[PDB]
């Protein structure tokens, strides 16, 4: 994609959005808070394979370790949602509580992500339900009664 | 111009088309009605395969 999201960029976004490590609040950044953040992101993405479903995350192949310089594989349309969810999960490390505006932003981004993965399964006919004489089950098609399976 | 000479045949063919053209939409209704009443699946003809 456009510039390719790395796993370190997402955790830096989350750290910046609450004024923990950025150049436009005071100063500073730590190296352990990065490994902790990246591991938290990996575990979150593992969990998301259940409720929100797969979104294309690129996991580490074999054991090794994630490393912040690895390519995430996510489209750029998801970074705000992922970053806000990660910030919500990792706020309590520093003993902080989110403000209402942060919660509102997180909910809006999550809703945008949810809208892009809908299915609406569209239930089918049963299998003992007849198909009428009107569509000529003898000659044109075969098998009067719907299959309703496959 | 007749018998083997087919100059009669073009006149016959022209007469056929002249007779066919006016009574063209009238007979369609007759055929559709007979087929609508008698053919087993004929009441849905036009849709048949729709989904």
């Amino acid at each position: 994609m456009a510039t390719v999201l790395t796993k370190g960029e997402i955790v830096l976004f989350a750290l910046r959005k609450f004024a923990i490590a950025s150049n436009a609040s005071l100063t500073d950044v730590e190296p352990q808070s990065i490994e902790d953040g990246v591991n938290d992101l990996e575990d979150m993405m593992s969990e998301w394979m259940i409720n929100p479903g797969d979104i294309g995350y690129a996991f580490a192949t074999g054991d090794e370790q994630p490393l912040p310089d690895d390519e995430s594989g996510l489209p750029r349309k998801y970074k705000h949602a992922v970053g806000y969810q990660l910030l919500l999960r990792m706020l309590s490390d520093y003993s902080l509580e989110p403000t209402p505006q942060v919660l509102s932003n997180a909910q809006r981004s999550y809703d945008a992500l949810m809208t892009d993965t809908l299915v609406v399964p569209s239930m089918r006919r049963r299998g003992d339900f007849p198909v009428g004489q009107g569509n000529k089950y003898d000659v044109f098609t075969s098998d009067r009664y719907y299959p309703g399976d496959l | 111009m007749a018998e083997t000479l087919e100059k009669k045949h073009e006149r016959i063919m022209l007469r056929f088309d002249r007779a066919y053209s006016p009574q063209k939409e009238v007979r369609e209704k007759c055929i559709e009605a007979t087929r609508f009443a008698r053919v087993p699946g004929g009441q849905w003809e036009g849709a048949t395969a729709a989904g």
